[PDB]
């Protein structure tokens, strides 16, 4: 996502 | 204006031979005092935040300071900051996690930080309207490079910062009587945030 996180 | 305001002893502290890696680890990130989504590496010298969505995650240093001069360099790559990257200090009581992206450090009475992305200061800060730091820029934001110095003067009770060796003034006052730990809050998946304690 926008913060390099895996949703 | 700026360096006219450095804590007493700061030039000397910085000019001395830096703490060895042992001292850096003893004052580094606490694996026992960080978000469940953060992994402390190299015994304290840096941490890596797991890529967990909808999470802001902080860490405290192993050592809390109540007296004397304390300075450490934070290294935080610009491409690993994301929407909310905050650098400062916290008491033992400040929360280390929340379940959305936010400026977690400084959003309460127990933490004080600089939003290195936006240039604002947060303490007890909820809504819009936090002040810009440093002053004297005519409202122009100062970009924060990869490395910055965080400077806690517990004799005067102030927290301030330096870029490129230049102290930018006290950001916060009224800190005397507290025990304060190095702290950051981070939202970026796989960010690596390094702490290098310099003394005293």
């Amino acid at each position: 996502d926008i913060n390099n996180n895996n949703n | 204006l700026y360096f006219q305001s450095m804590p007493e002893g700061l030039e000397e502290l910085l000019s001395a031979p830096p703490p060895d890696l042992g001292a850096q680890r003893r004052h580094g990130w606490n694996p026992k005092d960080c978000s469940e989504n953060i992994e402390v590496k190299e015994g304290g010298l840096y941490f890596e935040r797991r890529p967990v969505a909808q999470s802001t995650d902080g860490a405290r240093g192993k050592r809390g300071y109540s007296r004397g001069l304390h300075a450490w360099e934070i290294s935080w790559p610009l491409e690993q900051r994301g929407t909310h990257a905050v650098v400062g200090v916290a008491t033992a009581l400040a929360p280390l996690q929340t379940d959305h992206y936010a400026a977690l450090l400084g959003s309460n009475s127990e933490s004080w930080g600089w939003d290195i992305g936006r240039g604002k200061l947060y303490h007890q800060s909820k809504g819009p309207g936090a002040p810009q730091y440093p002053a004297g820029t005519q409202g122009e934001q100062l970009e924060v490079p990869e490395r910055l110095l965080v400077v806690l003067d517990m004799e005067e009770g102030t927290l301030g910062y330096a870029i490129g060796g230049t102290y930018l003034g006290p950001a916060f006052r009224g800190l005397k009587g507290r025990t304060l730990y190095p702290a950051v809050s981070a939202v970026w998946g796989q960010c690596q945030v390094r702490i290098r304690y310099l003394g005293e």
